[PDB]
């Protein structure tokens, strides 16, 4: 923490390294979730299935 | 202008020049 | 006793206020000093070219 009555942690948009607002605050960092795409990689369905 | 075997890049020395200069932005 | 006393006012206004890391207020602009704050402020940074 660095300050009482400034809590939530943000730095750019939306790191947002905070909660909400608990009653012990302080702030460590950010991991809710985070995935990416997928493709298919193919030789030809008359070559290989 | 040819790369230089000591630099572990294995680029050239005009080519070290323009990768260093060229530098939110990055960190969605 | 000796002592003294200051009086002021308050007026609606537009400003961007600039937040250091420890989150210290550390810049208050004036949109009402000149344009050229606000050539800054439209361009949103602090370093300008020629
Ligand atoms: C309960 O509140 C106290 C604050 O006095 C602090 O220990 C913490 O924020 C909360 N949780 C526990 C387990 O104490
Ligand atoms: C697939 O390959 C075979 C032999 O190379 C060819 O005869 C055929 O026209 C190709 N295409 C399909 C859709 O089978
Ligand atoms: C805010 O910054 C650090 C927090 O890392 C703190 O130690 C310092 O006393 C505060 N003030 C300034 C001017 O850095």
């Amino acid at each position: 923490k660095f300050l009482p009555f400034q809590q939530f942690g943000r730095d750019i948009a939306d790191t947002t390294d905070a909660v909400r607002d608990p009653q012990t605050l302080e702030i460590l960092d950010i991991t809710p979730c985070s995935f990416g795409g997928v493709s298919v990689i193919t030789p030809g369905t008359n070559t290989s299935n | 202008i040819l790369p230089d075997p000591s630099k572990p890049s294995k680029r050239s020395p005009i080519e070290d020049l323009l990768f260093n200069k060229v530098t939110l932005i990055c960190a969605q | 006793g000796a002592a003294a006393y200051y009086v002021g006012y308050l007026q609606p206004r537009t400003f961007l206020l600039k937040y250091n890391e420890n989150g210290t207020i550390t810049d208050a602009v004036d949109c009402a000093l000149d344009p050229l704050s606000e050539t800054k402020c439209t361009l949103k940074s602090f370093t300008v070219e020629k």
